[PDB]
């Protein structure tokens, strides 16, 4: 005899601050680098991929997760958290728009479900904040190409260019500098690569880094050259191979 | 520390019990003096009831739940009317459903399952209220003990109430003549008034204080209350 | 409509006409009966327009929402299985006549599904109202030992056969050739063989027949 | 029923012999008088030694034995292998229960080791009789004299394979619901031999 | 609302001086195919009690299970004196009745008659009746369906009223009840040539003959053939 | 009483090159009985315009839902919805109301304001999608209406000629119907200026 | 403390909970049950203790039945003990029903397992304050099965729970490995009352009664019956006979 | 709130003290397990020790047999490692009816870990400690060994071993790895897979296994089986005879 | 036990105040400034964008401002996440006056729905409550512009000029004096901007 509980487990504090949101803000610091990079003509997300035994293997993980078709979703904290937040998240998407629309999502408004659940279990006592923070890059084509930051509070905010991960503010200060009004996808590219080497030491394989942009789609990433009869993906991920040839280009 | 193992119900101390089960248990004690005793044919409750004043009087606290099954309490009387709500309908429901008198045993047991069930629980508490179940049946007459922990114990003869001892002392005495007075409503009256009075010795005997029931061999459930119990004093 | 699903050994070719009728008198030349559920499971559908499409779009869903989470490609066999569990709980409700199909890494596969709620698993199948005529085709012409070319010219003949005994079917029809080795071919209007119900020509009104009670412009804004 | 006329080869059976049980069925399915299949499968695995043989209406007993296959994956990966007598004992359960809304006739046929093999007919109400062979369908009719006689406790398997190769190839010579070829399901300590013999062999033999 | 598909035909039992007696064929029809041979009429529920149902037997196998509870929750909460307090004919009936009463006022029916027959070891002679329509009764001779019919007066001769009753003793008792079933089988051919035939003995408690056979057979009919069906070109 | 043809109605659409145009009567009866020459059964939320005809009850619960529905849709978006996306919008509404007693016949239509493209969509009392630009035509006398545009439609037409078109097809048609008098509109639109033109007709 | 004295909502470093060692102690202080399996069958066996001479033979059993085949008996706390036995033959009547068939011990033991383990992930559900030995025979064999507050459960030869477990098992398995297994299901009547005799030692300050009971294949053809009558007189004069203590 | 001893929630260190404590007991069994894919196979060796002679070592097993072809490897306290075992096969069992398909370790691995990040947030309940590898031959990607740990973390092996003697088990199938280059045993037949396995955990515990102190078990193409205990007395004899 | 994780914090204090809503209070005040100025002739909204990076975007300028129906917009102090729960509720009630009755929701009514919603849950549920000051800006037929605010405790007044954020009291000192009975929109304008640039934590304004 049980479910009786409601009391929340995120109240005020006396500098009218949030308990579980200050304790989240930590877990997404110990996490490691993943940025963003909006080129105007695409938007390029790259994480480390890294694992917890040697006998594991990060080239049978994954840190980028597709939400719908045409956009994509990465994160900086805990593990866990991601994988039921990005399973809840494909859920709403589907039966919401696909089954009162039939057009793909537009981005801004997957963002707004995505922080609309995340704020809910920060309201509701029996669950508690997903401890993680998401650069969630897509394309819709009323909107052009879009790049989104959910915050682990369940707020948002439009960016060109962020970083999350360890040394973010360095990271973010660098590619200010490095990339400034707009320049190509194929660029942006090059500079998130290199970007991405300064955070990380000790590993700089291809089998250890992924790198995906929204750029493109091709019948190639439609699964059939037939006529088109639904968008598909402009979702990409450049292999290893790839990315590895532009370790070397640097 | 104490407040730990008192405030809540869904605990267990060191010792192999919760607090809040000896508490229950005391709370029987603090209840008013009641003695049972049976030869197996018949089953007789003597009890002695006491008023607030002499500007009160006596309510019921032996129940009839059937007409051929009873209890009396020694304990929380808000409790016991719970309990003795709850008896009524598993009462009723064995005669529409099998034809059956019930039996103290399959009484008992289900009784059990209910209090176990509210220690299950934040806000359900045991009984704490004692009852001695009796009936008459076709494996005779039968005397429980039921106490609101669970344990369901059938003895000869038994008491539960303030100086229980006192009564038990002489019913393991006087054992082995009672059980061998078979058939006897009268004999058993005199016994049971007789038994009462070895658990007294800070309380009177009169006649409005004492209250005997009866339910045995050619007896349905019926109650001598007031008046009518100077005849066996 | 006729709708037909023909096995080679190299991969699946179904095939559809795209005839919509209210009475004789053609609503529409064009609408897909061949609807698309993930790049390589495609599903024909006959009967009654609105629940065929409707049922689609919903295993559609559940079947796109299924590859993302399992991170592997969607088989074929949890398609069938959501369309049939459908059809049961609604008992019929749904009256939908399917032609399921697929290629998948265990192989091509060719099923069918009755509104009454029985699958069959076949070397070739067909179910509309051509459904009789173009049975015939595929059962006598089909052969071991088929390939590609051999597959997509039955595929012709058996629409074309409906279409010529049944003339509630009509217009263009629409062929997918789904390969194992080989990324999918929808062919939008492959055949372009039959055309619109009868017309005399019509010419110009005469302004002097032709009036007008009152007249205003008004318009249209959006905050 | 369900919805419309669905209907199966209306001729199964199982028997039993000195090696375990043969189940045999003809398999074709119609939709009025339109020949929906050739060649079907009416001999269902619900378990790796329980299988059934379904009458009745094909879609009726298709959703059935879903179920079926269900309940059973579960209890023998919680509770252990199953008998004859406990895949029966699901079959009833759905067919009496939706008796006013389907319709299913069952047999289910199972070897084990250690009590031979068993034979379990269900009704179409739902029910759980046991019996040394059973023939169900409705052209089980015209050749219960023969099965009857010619059934005999102990025979080889090349020799039920004849049993029930000539017993049901006379139940599609007179029936007109049947016809496709003839399946057969051997659960033996062999192993599962599964039999095809397509039209021209069994008119003959 | 049930449509029956299946039959079981004929029970038919009395009251003799010192117990009762109830036969039955064993029977699963599928209308005038005799399905089933195996399909047992009579589940003895104790050792003092014998249920008989006829109707649908689908409704029977719900009913199959029902009857196997009875048995276990009687010995649950009631370890011993078994005999005494279970598996007694009343309790049999009236649990069995509880159940086809809400199933038939529901809508949703258990198509039986069925009589429950005993000698009580708490009593003497039951035999009682409950049906799909909810009627009860008892007389001292009961037969369901086809037997309702046409046994129950051959039956009604043996006992029909309490002065009846000495007047039959386990002979007389054995032979009406053998002659009974071998007028069922021959006038109702649903009526299967295998039937069984229990004895519940207010000395002997339950003897069961299984699998007897009608016997002392009529063929006299063959002699006096004329044609009743036969036709002549 | 009838299911739908208690106050009557019937739509037309047409194509042509950059403007379609949308028509309507303005009956409502009461049986056979025409009581009102004003009832408008074609509303639009900014460029998409929605006729639909059938029951009047049915017509104006749809009317308020997809207003409703387009209204939030705008407010969390902040643009207007498109034809395009409208269309799947009413096929799922519609699939919801398949199950519920509604007797409808919508028909959609509008210019596509960022694609350039003409926009004409047909919906049933099923309310499957129709894919075609030519014509679509609902109602009563749709039999009639079909045969009608199929002949003296011709493809791609400037706004005047498409509106002679609209407007004999309709007048003459209805001319053959006691449910399609007491008067009707026809709507020329394009995406920056709306005509308005009444008709002058029949009734009994 | 630790604050999981009180709580069962969440992980300690012992790898359980306080609240279910509490439970644990409680087993420790009923009255010693024991079970032998046998070649052939299943032997139960208990001590009940005697105080007051007002007590009756046989009715406040602490053996229970499960069907008719299925012999339950427990240590520690009563009313734990009987709210368990209940929701078992819930469950097997359940089984019964949906399987048409009789329940197997190691399926019987799983269905108290889940529930037994569901109130130790949840703090408004009290833990088991018994440890029941269950078992019997079935289509598979003969299966003696016994169950903690843990949720801990394994298959046995002998088993032992209450205040003389320790000197129980260990008089047990000698026993046990001299024979093949106890040898048969009458012998083990005699040797179980030399355990309960020897056990009583432990608690020699109050008197008991001994009652035994079986559920032997060979010996009782399937079903759990009582071993009482001339049987039982005949097995505690046996062990006054060897052991004098 | 105010608590986190009496519940369960995030930590201002950021490392979950009911997390870290499930990390640590699971030993409680005396347990130490490997699983290793060979080219077409997927063996696990596993300990076993028998505390008394009142108990039979055949009933003690701590691989539960999912499906039919799906095994799984429980490392944890019994109680947890059966209430896990139940829930598994039965959503295992659901989805091969509903979808038409066996599943995958993968998405078992993935489906259990975000009900424990569930029951993680829940202040009402508590979490399971149990660490779960799950093994097969699947035929849609080989042979796959993935696990999972309580935290609702799972990720893709090469090999993989669990209990205090992880390390040790690491580096013998490190060296090994490193020397071949490859993430698999290529060895054609199954049983020189299970005695390779068994050389290297006589190395890392260091100590020799007999019947009764091995359990075996061994998922081969379209069917998952446990080795008997006559089979595994063949394995050991048959290295005596190398040198 | 359940209880024993209870801390109720919901409940009024010794002082009598909610412990929570006074709290929610003061994260008003550490979130940007809004200002509202109603003039006869129009409504002003603004609300400061405070962190603002060049990486930050400046194509986007619906973040704090959300209409909640097409004549009712509203300008956030408080974060995006507890305002954003709100106006999704917001914009429904705005269609369920639209639907029934054909017309424009009134701002009065639709303001005491918010506030009712946020005193609930302090009452009941155990619920903290939501973090959020909204200052709506509307029209009416009947009113005129009207122009409210609500705040966390579920109290709701109406102003012809409000402010709220950091630095509140001072923005209204200076906006006391400013303030004149005759209205327009440019002038109204002109009003709000040298405010602004007045109660800048930043140096200038831009």
């Amino acid at each position: 005899m049980t479910d009786r509980y409601s009391f929340s487990l995120t109240t005020f504090s006396p500098s009218g601050k949030l308990g579980q949101i200050d304790y989240a803000l930590t877990a997404v610091k110990q996490g490691v680098t993943s940025l963003g990079i909006k080129a105007t003509n695409g938007v390029v997300i790259a994480t480390e991929k890294k694992s917890s035994s040697p006998l594991a293997m990060s080239e049978t993980l994954s840190k980028v997760s597709l939400l719908t078709p045409d956009i994509g979703a990465v994160y900086s904290g805990m593990g866990p958290d991601y994988r039921v937040l990005v399973d809840k998240s494909r859920k709403v998407a589907h039966t919401s728009y696909k089954r009162i629309y039939g057009e793909y999502p537009p981005t801004k408004l997957l963002v707004s479900e995505v922080a609309k659940i995340m704020q809910e279990a920060t309201q509701s006592g029996g669950v508690r904040p997903f401890g993680v923070s998401l650069l969630i890059a897509g394309h819709d084509e009323f909107n052009g190409f879009s790049l989104y930051q959910v915050d682990p509070s369940g707020s948002y905010f439009p960016w060109k260019a962020t970083a999350i991960g360890k040394g973010s503010v360095a990271a973010k200060t660098f590619l200010e500098k490095r990339w400034n009004d707009e320049l190509e996808l194929e660029d942006a590219i090059h500079i998130a690569l290199l970007t991405l080497k300064e955070s990380v030491e000790g590993e700089f394989n291809g089998d250890t880094i992924e790198l995906a942009i929204i750029g493109d789609e091709n019948p190639d990433l439609l699964g059939y050259t037939g006529i088109p009869t639904d968008k598909g993906p402009r979702f990409r991920k450049l292999t290893s191979q790839e990315i590895n040839d532009r370790l070397e280009a640097l | 520390f104490r407040n730990n193992y008192d405030g809540d119900t869904v605990t267990f101390s060191p010792t192999g019990r919760l607090f809040q089960v000896e508490y229950a248990l005391e709370a029987i004690k603090q209840g008013s003096v009641t003695v049972g005793l049976r030869s197996n044919t018949h089953a007789v409750l003597v009890a002695l009831k006491r008023n607030a004043d002499e500007l009160s009087s006596y309510q019921k606290k032996i129940i009839k739940c059937d007409e051929h099954m009873g209890l009396s309490l020694a304990g929380l009387a808000p409790d016991a009317r719970v309990l003795s709500n709850y008896l009524r309908q598993q009462c009723n429901y064995s005669s529409l459903v099998f034809n059956r008198k019930l039996a103290v045993e399959r009484a008992g047991h289900l009784l059990c399952d209910k209090a176990q069930k509210n220690t299950q629980s934040y806000g359900g508490r045991p009984y704490g209220v004692g009852l001695l179940i009796i009936g008459y049946d076709k494996s005779g007459a039968h005397l429980l003990e039921f106490q609101p922990s669970g344990n369901v114990t059938e003895l000869y003869g038994t008491a539960i109430g303030a100086r229980s001892q006192g009564a038990k002392t002489y019913l393991e005495r006087t054992l082995d003549t009672f059980i061998k007075i078979d058939g006897n409503p009268d004999e058993l009256i005199k016994a049971g008034v007789e038994a009462i009075s070895q658990s007294l010795r800070d309380e009177s005997l009169t006649v409005d204080n004492l209250s005997i029931a009866i339910v045995g061999k050619d007896t349905p459930f019926t109650i001598y209350d007031g008046e009518a119990v100077a005849k066996y004093i | 409509t006729t709708i037909v699903g023909v096995k080679f050994n190299n991969g699946v070719v179904i095939a559809a006409d795209t005839r919509s009728t209210q009475g004789p008198i053609v609503a529409d030349k064009n609408c897909a009966k061949l609807h698309r559920i993930s790049p390589k499971i495609w599903c024909a559908g006959a009967g009654t327009a609105a629940d065929t499409e409707a049922v689609t779009q919903l295993i559609g869903s559940n079947i796109e929402l299924h590859s993302l989470y399992t991170s592997r490609e969607p088989r074929v066999v949890s398609a069938l299985q959501m369309l049939k569990q459908h059809l049961f709980k609604y008992q019929g409700h749904i009256g939908a006549y399917l032609i399921v199909a697929g290629v998948d890494p265990t192989g091509s596969h060719l099923f069918s599904i009755h509104a009454h709620g029985s699958t069959d698993v076949g070397y070739y199948l067909s179910l509309g109202s051509g459904s009789l005529a173009a049975m015939a085709v595929l059962e006598s012409h089909w052969k071991q030992d088929l390939t590609k070319e051999e597959a997509i010219k039955l595929a012709s003949d058996a629409i074309q056969a409906g279409i010529w005994n049944d003339l509630g079917s009509g217009s263009n029809v629409d062929v997918c050739v789904m390969e194992i080795g080989k990324d999918a071919e929808y062919l939008r209007n492959y055949l372009t063989p039959n055309v619109r119900e009868e017309k005399q020509k019509s010419y110009k009104f005469p302004r002097g027949t032709t009036a007008v009670l009152k007249e205003s412009i008004v318009n249209i804004c959006d905050i | 029923l369900k919805k419309g006329e669905v209907s199966l080869g209306t001729s199964i059976m199982a028997v039993t012999f000195k090696d375990g049980v043969i189940l045999g069925a003809d398999s074709r399915t119609t939709t009025g008088a339109y020949i929906a299949n050739r060649v079907t499968d009416k001999l269902t695995r619900v378990h790796d030694k329980i299988w059934c043989c379904r009458s009745g209406s094909a879609a009726d007993t298709q959703a059935i034995a879903d179920i079926v296959q269900y309940h059973l994956e579960l209890y023998t990966s919680q509770y252990g292998t199953p008998s004859t007598e406990t895949a029966a004992s699901v079959f009833k359960e759905l067919c009496y229960e939706n008796k006013d809304n389907l319709t299913a006739g069952i047999i289910v046929a199972g070897y084990d080791d250690k009590n031979k093999g068993e034979v379990y007919t269900i009704p179409l109400g739902g029910s759980v009789h046991k019996l040394p062979y059973a023939i169900a369908g409705s052209g089980s009719t015209f050749i219960y004299g023969y099965c009857d006689k010619n059934f005999r406790e102990n025979m080889s398997k090349e020799e039920t394979v004849d049993f029930i190769k000539h017993s049901l190839s006379q139940a599609i010579k007179w029936d007109g619901s049947s016809g496709g070829v003839i399946r057969m399901v051997v659960l033996t300590a062999a192993g599962v031999e599964r039999l095809i013999f397509y039209p021209d062999e069994y008119e003959q033999l | 609302t049930q449509q029956p598909i299946v039959t079981g035909t004929s029970v038919i039992s009395m009251k003799y001086d010192n117990g009762v007696i109830i036969a039955a064929d064993n029977l699963g029809s599928y209308g005038s195919l005799l399905r089933f041979n195996g399909v047992e009429r009579l589940i003895p529920v104790g050792d003092n009690t014998v249920v008989g149902i006829s109707g649908d037997i689908s409704d029977m196998q719900h009913i199959e299970r029902l009857l196997k509870d009875l048995v276990t929750e009687n010995a649950y909460d009631n370890p011993l004196a078994d005999a005494e307090e279970a598996l007694e004919p009343s309790y049999i009936f009236e649990y069995l009745a509880t159940v086809m009463y809400q199933r038939r006022s529901k809508m949703n029916p258990l198509w039986n008659a069925i009589i429950v027959a005993g000698v009580q070891s708490n009593g003497d002679q039951f035999l009682r009746y409950v049906n799909l329509l909810g009627v009860t009764y008892s007389s001292p001779t009961l037969a369901t369906g086809f037997g309702a019919h046409m046994a129950n007066p051959l039956l009604r001769k043996v006992v029909d009223r309490e002065s009846d009753i000495p007047k039959t003793t386990v002979q007389v008792a054995e032979e009406a009840i053998v002659n009974a079933m071998r007028v069922l089988y021959y006038r109702d051919a649903r009526s299967s040539r295998n039937f069984s035939l229990a004895i519940i003995d207010k000395n002997t408690g339950l003897t069961f003959k299984k699998n007897l056979q009608v016997e002392n057979m009529k063929w006299d009919f063959a002699k006096d053939i004329k044609g009743y069906g036969t036709q002549k070109i | 009483s009838d299911p739908s043809s208690i106050n009557g109605g019937i739509v037309v659409a047409m194509t042509g090159k950059d403007c379609v145009a949308i028509a309507c009567d303005l009956r409502l009866g009461s049986q056979s009985l025409g009581v009102s020459n004003k009832f408008e059964k074609i509303f639009h939320y900014g460029h998409v315009f929605l006729g639909i005809t059938g029951l009047a009850t049915d017509v104006t619960t749809l009317n308020e839902m997809f207003r409703y529905k387009t209204n939030l849709y705008k407010l969390k978006e902040e643009r207007a919805i498109e034809p395009e996306t409208f269309t799947q919008l009413v096929s799922s509404s519609l699939y919801e109301r398949r199950f519920g007693p509604y007797f409808v016949g919508p028909v959609v239509a509008g210019i596509n304001s960022k694609s350039g493209k003409p926009f004409i969509a047909g919906f049933d009392l099923i309310g499957c999608i129709d894919e075609a630009k030519d014509f679509i035509v609902s109602g009563t006398a749709s039999d009639q209406l079909f045969g009608m545009c199929e002949s003296l439609y011709e493809p791609n037409l400037e706004p005047e000629d498409l509106f002679e078109t609209i407007s004999q097809a309709l007048l003459n048609a209805a001319d053959r119907d006691a449910l399609s008098g007491w008067g009707a509109v026809v709507y020329i639109i394009k995406k920056d200026e709306v005509v308005k033109r009444y008709l002058k007709m029949r009734q009994d | 403390g630790t604050g999981y004295d009180l709580s069962n909502s969440v992980f300690s470093p012992d790898g359980r909970n306080f609240q279910v060692e509490y439970a644990v102690k409680a087993v420790e202080n009923g009255t010693t049950s024991i079970g032998i399996k046998c070649n052939d069958g299943v032997v139960f066996a208990v001590e009940k203790l005697i105080t007051s001479k007002l007590l009756v033979p046989q009715k406040n059993v602490k053996i229970q039945v499960v069907d008719r085949h299925i012999g339950c008996v427990y240590s520690g706390l009563i009313p734990d003990g009987r709210h368990l036995v209940n929701r078992g033959r819930e469950e097997a009547a359940s089984f019964k029903k949906l399987y048409k068939t009789p329940i197997p011990i190691p399926a019987f033991a799983d269905r108290l397992g889940q529930y037994v383990q569901a109130h130790t992930l949840y703090n408004s559900v009290r833990p088991f304050g018994v440890s029941t030995i269950f078992g019997g025979v079935d289509k598979n064999g003969a299966h003696l099965y016994m169950l903690e507050p843990s949720g801990s459960y394994w298959g046995y030869k002998g088993a032992a729970t209450g205040k003389g477990r320790q000197s129980a098992k260990a008089e047990l398995e000698k026993l046990v490995d001299h024979h093949p297994e106890g040898l048969s299901a009458r012998e083990a009547v005699k040797q179980a009352a030399k355990i309960i005799y020897l056990a009583h030692e432990d608690n020699k300050e109050k008197d008991f009664e001994l009652e035994i009971s079986w559920c032997s294949l060979s010996e009782t053809n399937g079903l759990h019956k009582f071993v009482k009558g001339d049987l039982l007189q005949e097995a505690i004069d046996f062990a006054q006979k060897e052991i004098n203590g | 709130a105010g608590y986190d001893r009496h519940i369960t929630i995030f930590s201002p260190e950021g490392r979950l003290y009911q997390v870290e404590y499930a990390f640590k007991a699971t030993n409680q069994t005396n347990i130490n397990s490997l699983a290793v894919r060979g080219k077409d196979c997927t063996v696990v060796i596993s300990q076993k020790k028998v505390p008394d002679k009142l108990l039979d070592p055949t009933t003690v097993s701590y691989i539960f047999c999912i499906s039919r072809t799906i095994g799984m490897v429980v490392n944890g306290p019994i109680p947890d490692a059966r209430n896990a075992a139940l829930r598994a096969k039965a959503e295992a069992a659901e989805f091969r009816y509903k979808y038409g398909y066996d599943m995958p370790c993968d998405v078992l691995a993935k489906r259990m870990a975000n009900l424990s990040q569930i029951y993680t947030q829940r202040a009402y309940m508590r979490p399971l400690g149990v660490i779960l590898t799950f093994v097969s031959v699947d035929e849609e990607l080989g042979p796959s060994i993935y696990k999972t740990d309580p935290a609702g973390y799972y990720v893709g092996y090469k090999a993989t071993a669990t209990g205090p003697k992880q390390q040790e088990i690491t580096t013998n199938l490190e060296n090994h790895f490193k020397k071949s280059k490859i993430d698999h045993i290529n060895e054609e037949s199954w049983e020189k897979v299970v005695e390779f396995a068994i050389t290297h955990m006589i190395d890392a515990l260091g100590t020799e296994f007999s019947k009764n102190d091995l359990e075996v078990g061994v998922a081969t193409k379209d069917k998952f089986f446990t080795l008997s205990a006559e089979n595994i007395e063949e394995r050991l004899v048959a290295i005596a005879e190398q040198d | 036990g359940s209880r024993r994780y209870d801390s109720r914090t919901t409940i009024f204090s010794p002082e009598g105040r909610l412990y929570q809503v006074e709290y929610a209070l003061e994260s008003i005040s550490h979130a940007g400034t809004a200002i509202g100025i109603m003039a006869s002739d129009g409504i002003v909204l603004a609300a400061e964008r405070k962190v603002t990076s060049t990486l930050l975007e400046q194509d986007t300028s619906t973040e704090k401002l959300y209409k909640l129906n097409d004549k009712i917009a509203v300008a956030v102090a408080g974060l995006t996440a507890d305002a954003e729960i709100l106006i999704n509720t917001a914009r429904i009630h705005a269609q369920n006056y639209l639907k029934t009755y054909n017309e424009d929701i009134p701002v009065e009514i639709l303001v005491r729905r918010l506030s009712d919603i946020k005193q609930g849950y302090t009452q009941h549920g155990g619920l903290r409550p939501f973090g959020v000051s909204f200052i709506y800006a509307g029209y009416d037929d009947r009113y005129g512009y009207q122009l409210y605010t609500s705040n966390p405790s579920g109290n709701y007044t109406g102003w012809k000029a409000i402010s709220v954020g950091a630095n509140t009291s001072a923005a209204q000192t200076l906006l006391q004096m400013d303030y004149k009975d005759d209205m327009k929109v440019d002038d109204a304008i002109e009003l709000a901007l040298k405010t602004l640039s007045k109660t800048t934590d930043s140096s200038a304004l831009t």
